[PDB]
């Protein structure tokens, strides 16, 4: 499923991401934009044998199990396929663990390079939240 | 092994752009895929400086060294300091390494 900007902000707010670990909703919407372009089916293999999945591009090395990644930890205890549904519950739940690991949203490279330090609220402004 | 030039508490935003060599133990490890973060300390009850490995920016061979890393390992790290805003999750400084030496496994 390809979310609409405001559609996703509403879903994320509903799932309690607004100010989670101190990060305003805009951060989460902005991260999704540059990680997956709002596409929950988003799939990308890395040269190291790991893969990133879903709206927030969670990695298969430590966080989800995809059955083909060496050194798998599966800390989110969910199969990577569950991160592909049009229901973002799994991605949100896993992201909450990731963003609580001790480095904030610095776990997301796209957020670091495109969102961090910018006017992130712009990504939810207008929408009826 | 290069020679220590700063203590982790001595790594401050002022050093932005300059090369430093830190030496201590692995306080924390984070593997998030395209980004890996290793925190290094050399003094109990002191600062842990975040060392950053980012695909497309960090030399690929360092990602192998990181894979052999464990908490409490003693390391020596040469890298460039980059300044950041202090937050709940940001020390105000980051090190982008060019070398990562493992002196001792826990």
């Amino acid at each position: 499923k390809v979310f609409g900007r405001c559609e996703l902000a509403a879903a994320m707010k509903r799932h309690g991401l607004d100010n989670y670990r101190g990060y305003s909703l805009g951060n989460w919407v902005c991260a999704a934009k540059f990680e997956s372009n709002f596409n929950t089916q988003a799939t990308n293999r890395n040269t190291d044998g790991s893969t990133d999945y879903g709206i927030l591009q969670i990695n298969s090395r430590w966080w989800c199990n995809d059955g083909r990644t060496p050194g798998s930890r599966n800390l989110c205890n969910i199969p990577c396929s569950a991160l592909l549904s049009s229901d973002i519950t799994a991605s949100v739940n896993c992201a909450k663990k990731i963003v609580s690991d001790g480095n904030g949203m610095n776990a997301w490279v796209a957020w670091r390079n495109r969102c961090k330090g910018t006017d992130v609220q712009a990504w939810i402004r207008g929408c009826r939240l | 092994s290069p020679k220590k030039t700063h203590w982790t508490a001595e790594i401050t935003p002022n050093l932005h752009g300059s090369e430093v060599v830190v030496a201590g133990w692995v306080a924390h490890l984070g593997d998030y895929g395209r980004v890996k973060i290793v925190k290094v300390s050399d003094r109990e009850g002191g600062a842990a400086v975040p060392v950053y490995l980012e695909r497309g920016k960090t030399p690929d061979h360092l990602f192998k060294v990181f894979a052999e890393l464990s908490r409490e390992d003693v390391v020596v790290i040469k890298g460039i300091v980059e300044a950041t805003t202090v937050t709940r999750w940001d020390t105000g400084v980051e090190i982008f390494p060019s070398e990562i030496w493992i002196l001792n496994k826990a």
